[PDB]
């Protein structure tokens, strides 16, 4: 029932800076995740559907952010690299259900949209459920940054660069990852 | 750390029948699917052989079709590939690699994930048909 | 023999920008299955260079890219050093074995 304003909001946030939410107390149908659409992508790690009949409805989060077509097979378990070691992290655990659905004409306009970010440039590679906020810059080497942003030390954010004549795997695929577990 | 190590070299005659086995050291081994690869010297890569979480589904190549086996042990540690019949052109060394964990689909089918690649790579050991 | 052609050996110029590209048939890039790429030096074990078309796995600078078109997948390095002087491998899913092919297996040098 009340994850039904978590697939139609008008904007979503970068991985970056995600957005979950304590869900408590509540019904919830969970016959509306599957049989949902056929274009939809349905990837389940932690428990089966047709099976999560429990008393389970202890503060289910549901992550949810936007990224690249090609890489929204990085937010599985493991599977380091560029957004699943500095943005946002899954461990090898009881992460329950990611679901990947297409954005064609949501935001995909040709002077781009600007909003969707990612942080590139980290030290000290992510802990799992994590968030990042500060804007500070990298410190990479030499010379400490008091804060100018001149050389060898990064911004650490990055744009996107949208635009609606790209391949089928960089135009973006809104993505949410919902969490299981018990009291 | 995560590696992996293996043993079972041969010199095989004609006729003959082996087993492979590969440890494994260091990550979670009763979750991840595992993979076994071959190459003969001179040519590239040859997908061999997988196997799942639990052990129920396993899948096989067309030139190692009927001759193959394969087990897996959560106890020790170890992975297993058992060999019959050993023809006149497998002599190769064969890599032991890690998959990645398994997902469940929609209405409650469990499915191997076929989209993804071999992470870590052990070191392959190298059986031999000879005469 | 293989299953995905690519071309057995393709030279480069320190600096440039080489293409390796790995054409495979409608079973395996066809139904939509992701193309991935390996780094295998001689005397050791290959490492995951890309996988699912266009990542990179942590270890890997910024050079690395690749793509999917279609039926057929490229592999491009910008700025190659003498230290990469290694065989590459695109592999695959299919339908029409159910099996995890390979390539053919290029060779890269440095001049
Ligand atoms: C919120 O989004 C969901 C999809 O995640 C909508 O569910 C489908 O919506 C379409 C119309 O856009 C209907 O034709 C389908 O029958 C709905 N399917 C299911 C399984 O409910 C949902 O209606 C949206 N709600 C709104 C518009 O706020």
């Amino acid at each position: 029932c009340p994850f039904d304003e978590v697939f139609n909001a008008t904007r979503f946030a970068s991985v970056y800076a995600w957005n979950r939410k304590r869900i408590s107390n509540c019904v919830a149908d969970y016959s509306v995740l599957y049989n949902l659409a056929p274009f939809f992508t349905f990837k389940c790690y932690g428990v089966s559907p047709t099976k999560l009949n429990d008393l389970c409805f202890t503060n289910v989060y549901a992550d949810s952010f936007v990224i690249r077509g090609d890489e929204v097979r990085q937010i599985a378990p493991g599977q380091t690299g560029n957004i699943a070691d500095y943005n946002y992290k899954l461990p090898d655990d009881f992460t329950g259900c990611v679901i990947a659905w297409n954005s064609n004409k949501l935001d995909s306009k040709v002077s781009g949209n600007y909003n969707y970010l990612y942080r590139l440039f980290r030290k000290s590679n992510l802990k799992p459920f994590e968030r990042d906020i500060s804007t500070e810059i990298y410190q990479a080497g030499n010379k400490p940054c008091n804060g100018v942003a001149g050389f060898n030390c990064y911004f650490p954010l990055r744009s996107y660069s949208f635009r609606p004549t790209y391949g089928v795997g960089h135009q973006p695929y809104r993505v949410v990852v919902l969490s299981f577990e018990l009291l | 750390q995560v590696q992996l190590v293996e043993s079972g070299g041969g010199v095989v005659q004609p006729g003959r029948s082996l087993r492979l086995s590969c440890a494994a050291s260091g990550f979670t081994f009763s979750s991840i699917a595992m993979h076994w690869v071959r190459q003969a010297p001179g040519k590239g890569l040859e997908w061999v052989a997988v196997m799942s979480f639990d052990g129920s589904i396993k899948y096989y190549g067309d030139s190692v079709k009927g001759r193959f086996t394969i087990s897996r042990d959560n106890s020790k540690s170890t992975l297993y590939l058992q060999m019959n019949s050993l023809r006149a052109e497998d002599t190769a060394v064969y890599y032991c690699a890690r998959g990645v964990q398994g997902y469940y689909d929609r209405s409650g089918y469990y499915n191997l994930d076929y989209n993804y690649g071999m992470d870590v790579w052990g070191q392959g050991t190298t059986v031999t048909v000879s005469s | 023999q293989s299953v995905l052609t690519q071309p057995p050996s393709v030279s480069g110029a320190p600096g440039q920008r080489v293409t390796i590209s790995c054409t495979g048939s409608s079973s395996n890039i066809g139904a939509g299955y992701d193309v991935h790429w390996y780094q295998q030096l001689p005397g050791t074990a290959p490492k995951l260079l890309i996988y699912g078309n266009s990542n990179r796995p942590s270890g890997v600078p910024d050079r690395f890219s690749g793509s999917k078109s279609g039926t057929s997948a490229s592999l491009a390095i910008t700025g190659l050093q003498a230290e990469d002087e290694a065989d590459y491998y695109c592999q695959s899913y299919d339908s029409s074995l159910s099996g995890w092919v390979f390539g053919g297996g290029t060779k890269l040098t440095v001049l």
